[PDB]
């Protein structure tokens, strides 16, 4: 698929996940994660 | 991977409250359709 999908401009609509606490089951898919303020930081939006 | 459904109806003749009908009755499979669904809780529809 380097000659079909990857092309002159590239189809950048292929997203992938990196962080979840509930991992995948056999034949199961998470369609939308719920990312909230998991950290208990006092200053919201800290650097680093 | 999917949802299995078993059901059978019973003509009850015994008292309805404070009682479950004593006896044996196996439930035959009725429908089983391929839906890959994650299920944690459920709720009835009255």
């Amino acid at each position: 698929s380097n000659k079909l999908d990857s092309k002159v401009s590239g189809n950048y609509n292929y997203l992938y996940r990196l962080f979840r606490k509930s991992n995948l089951k056999p034949f199961e898919r998470d369609i939308s994660t719920e990312i909230y303020q998991a950290g208990n930081k006092p200053c919201n939006g800290v650097a680093g | 991977g999917y949802f299995k459904i078993y059901s059978k109806h019973t003509p009850i003749i015994v008292r309805e409250p404070e009682d479950l009908p004593q006896g044996f009755s196996a439930l035959e499979p009725l429908v089983d359709l391929p839906i890959g669904i994650n299920i944690t809780r459920f709720q009835t529809l009255l």
